């Protein structure tokens, strides 16, 4: 330990975080695009299911 | 007495747009694309054939306006009534519900850790944030004094100084203060208090 | 009414013509890297180096749950899908010589412009989130794709309003 | 010649106040100008109340607050805090 | 309106407290954390070998 070459029991620094990234929030954006695509599926029914 | 010198810490100078800094540029750029993307479908569905336009007020312009108030949590004057019209509203809210909550959570980060810092004090603090380096004038009386002392608080300082690399000893006080000026923090220097408050 | 009926073709042509740059040129991203470290930029399939001994050298680039996400990122399908959609929308707005004045194809044409739009949201988010896996900055092909998206979002609404003018106005 | 809306001065004040709150706007500034007028004052409110709700964490979670008299000298230069000495000794003579 | 605007915000803030303080404290460890501080007292078996050893 007296010729150790690394930090010991603790080294706490708490750097300024680089903010929350897109890769964290993406789980919303997917289901958003899902719901938007899903709306057109019923759109192509609700006013034309009587067509021929 | 034996005394400590460090670099003056400068002061905060925020950039004027720093209110964005808790949230990444990509987030805003994706928000804007989503805010456009939600409008076109909400329009196109709302003007499929009633067979009359009073059946659905939600034309292009109104299909823009509805989205802005929904994104700001400020509601609307009108809301859609079709199934395929409503479902998008029944989705678009959740995106704001998440993202503003995350923006608040990150807005708490800097406003906390920062008020959790403290400076250097009492020489004893150099037992813990040890990555801020320190040393002595070389071959002078203080160097031998640290060796000869045997109190644990100094025993640590000596044990480090007896083994640290690169060289933690300087030929002159001028070299010492120059080294402190060069590192601009992350380094500290030792000399007699009469010289310390003179350089100050 | 008026000339705006014809400006559909200009909007479609502008929406479509930009896209070909994206599906292969290397100007997506600036970073340091290698052509085996050196200033580098990379496409989907290939990579090239600049400002060094490898200046003008190029190499292939490759990727062979996260497995499926890696497969989606490497196939990059949304570019091709949106291209096909925009092209088929253009072929739709050309339909002057059948369904004449009912123009059921012109009614349908909005579907392509919308779907080509929504495609690229996922495409972008996949591309960015995978590539992030700092001095770096986005190359101009990203801006070209965004601009193509912008004109696609223009022309979709425009074309739908033009169908409303040409036919729906007559239905009441 | 924009000649359709109901608005008026005190109604504009009323619409404003709720627009610094968050209860839903009960009348519509329906014009492209009025829409732009809302489309930033909303965002401004949403930013500020969020920042306030963030900052109200600090005082509740990291107390320390050094305060009373930093230098022990400069308390000489004020008249609220009293100061004095022991009597009958050299401390008085020093002054 | 203003009364709600304050009170709900001030309440939410407090909730952080516990959900943060109860994550920042953690147990005594490896004798050093028993001897840095003495909120908990301790000693030895009296006059035994360990007492002289210390």
């Amino acid at each position: 330990y007296d010729k150790g070459e690394c930090g010991a029991k603790d080294s706490g620094s708490k750097e300024k975080t680089s903010a929350l990234s897109l890769s964290n929030v993406a789980g919303v954006f997917y289901i958003l695009v899902g719901g938007l695509g899903l709306a057109m599926l019923v759109a192509l029914i609700e006013f034309c299911y009587k067509s021929r | 007495g034996i005394s400590i010198m460090i670099k003056k810490p400068q002061k905060s100078k925020p950039g004027v747009f720093s209110f964005l800094d808790p949230l990444a540029y990509e987030i805003w750029m994706c928000i804007v694309f989503a805010y456009i993307g939600v409008s076109v479908v909400l329009f196109l569905v709302s003007r499929f054939s009633p067979y009359s336009e009073s059946t659905n007020e939600f034309g292009i312009f109104n299909s823009l306006w509805f989205s802005l108030g929904a994104f700001m949590q400020q509601g609307c004057d009108i809301s859609p009534r079709s199934l395929s019209g409503r479902i998008v509203g029944g989705v678009w809210w959740f995106f704001t519900l998440i993202i503003i909550s995350s923006y608040t959570a990150n807005l708490a980060a800097f406003l906390t850790v920062e008020r959790m810092v403290s400076p250097i004090e009492s020489a004893e603090d150099l037992s813990k944030q040890t990555e801020i380096a320190y040393g002595t004038l070389d071959s002078g009386s203080t160097k031998e004094f640290f060796r000869r002392s045997k109190i644990a608080v100094f025993d640590k300082m000596w044990t480090y100084m007896r083994s640290a690399e690169p060289s933690v000893f300087v030929r002159t006080t001028a070299e010492g203060v120059a080294r402190v000026r060069k590192s601009k923090g992350k380094y500290a220097y030792l000399l007699e208090s009469t010289m310390n408050e003179y350089i100050e | 009414r008026g000339v705006q009926m014809l400006l559909t073709t200009v909007g479609a042509f502008a929406a479509f013509s930009l896209m070909t740059i994206a599906v292969g040129t290397d100007y997506w991203l600036y970073s340091r890297g290698v052509c085996k470290e050196v200033m580098t930029h990379s496409g989907l399939w290939r990579t090239c180096c600049l400002e060094g001994n490898f200046k003008g050298l190029c190499k292939q680039i490759d990727h062979f749950a996260e497995y499926f996400l890696r497969a989606v990122r490497a196939s990059s399908i949304f570019p091709i899908l949106s291209v096909i959609l925009l092209f088929m929308g253009g072929l739709c707005i050309a339909a002057s010589e059948f369904y004449k004045t009912r123009h059921n194809i012109i009614l349908s044409a909005g579907i392509f412009f919308v779907s080509a739009g929504l495609s690229n949201i996922i495409g972008i988010i996949v591309y960015i989130s995978a590539n992030a896996g700092n001095s770096y900055s986005y190359g101009w092909s990203f801006y070209f794709g965004a601009l193509s998206f912008i004109i696609a979002e223009m022309v979709g609404v425009l074309a739908v309003h033009m169908f409303i003018d040409r036919h729906k106005q007559l239905t009441g």
